[PDB]
């Protein structure tokens, strides 16, 4: 019902200034844009606009009623807005919408395949155990109806026979699998895990509901539960506490090294 | 409710209110 690319071309959820203005330099083009929703007026959105000479320009605008505004201008939905700036009228003085930045979405190009069964490996061999659901990445299929895996709960990389697996949808988080990481669960129920079944120093991961690309770490202290944003870098890496990281798993090992609140370390994921 | 910052965290923080918003053309 627009002229809009698809949301998912240029909505981020929500996002503060300095990492939109981070996504929109790392694409470099003046046009380049992208919707996000307020991390501080939460409820409120912005229109983020690379503009010439690196300059990021940031516009407001308000949901009223089942309506977005932007300089007292209202719009059906932002689609019909970015529309309106991209085709029908200039956002600033001789300049349009021109690129729309995704937001870093999490992709597996690797096959994965799960276990039906659980497998113990003959001994000094290259073949390696595993569980029930477990998952794999699939490096190569020989002939012989084996395939050179990793598991992710273990982290082994080996053999395994095709007879004892099924494969994986490309939609799976690429951290199904990670003996930290919930898919599925929701927010409440990481909550109620955490006070139930984990003990101090537990911890998981699962996605942000509300932004695109961004993971959750809980943690329990002996009082409450923290939570920590993980947010994805357009360079392949991860971002905590303004601290940069090559994968979740090191974020982990980082914080099983050093305190992630004063006193306390991580220790044990939840198990699952 | 509102997120965490580890206890190493090294963001430093800018006020809302210095924050400057635009009105389209």
């Amino acid at each position: 019902g627009s002229t809009a690319p698809p949301t998912n071309q240029w909505y981020h959820g929500k996002l503060d200034r300095t990492i939109a203005e981070e996504r929109l330099r790392q694409a470099g083009k003046s046009g380049s844009y992208l919707i996000r929703e307020s991390d501080r007026r939460p409820g409120s959105f912005v229109l983020s606009f690379l503009s010439q000479m690196n300059v990021v320009n940031h516009f407001r605008i308000i949901a009223m009623s089942g309506d977005y505004y932007i300089g007292g201008r209202r719009f059906s939905s932002l689609s019909d807005l970015i529309g309106y700036y991209s085709h029908v009228s200039s956002l600033l003085k001789g300049e349009k919408l021109l690129y729309p930045v995704a937001p870093p979405e999490p992709v597996e190009d690797r096959r994965r395949v799960r276990a039906i069964l659980p497998y113990t490996k003959v001994p000094d061999t290259d073949e390696i155990s595993f569980l029930k659901g477990d998952m794999f990445i699939v490096h190569n299929e020989l002939e012989d109806g084996w395939m050179w895996v990793t598991n992710l709960r273990t982290d082994e990389q080996g053999l395994i026979v095709e007879d004892l697996v099924e494969e994986v949808g490309r939609e799976e988080d690429p951290h199904e699998g990670k003996i930290w990481f919930h898919g599925k669960i929701s927010k409440q129920e990481a909550y109620n895990l955490l006070m139930t079944v984990g003990q101090v120093s537990s911890f998981l991961v699962r996605p942000s509901d509300n932004t695109p690309g961004d993971y959750s770490l809980y943690f329990r202290t002996n009082e409450n539960i923290q939570r920590f944003k993980i947010s994805p870098t357009p360079n392949n890496q991860f971002m905590m506490g303004g601290r940069y990281y090559n994968s979740i798993g090191d974020i982990i090992d980082h914080y099983r090294k050093e305190q992630i609140v004063e006193g306390y370390y991580l220790k044990e994921p939840v198990p699952m | 409710s509102d997120y965490a910052e580890p206890m190493d965290a090294v963001v430093k923080p800018r006020n809302e209110e210095e924050n400057i918003y635009s009105v389209p053309h």
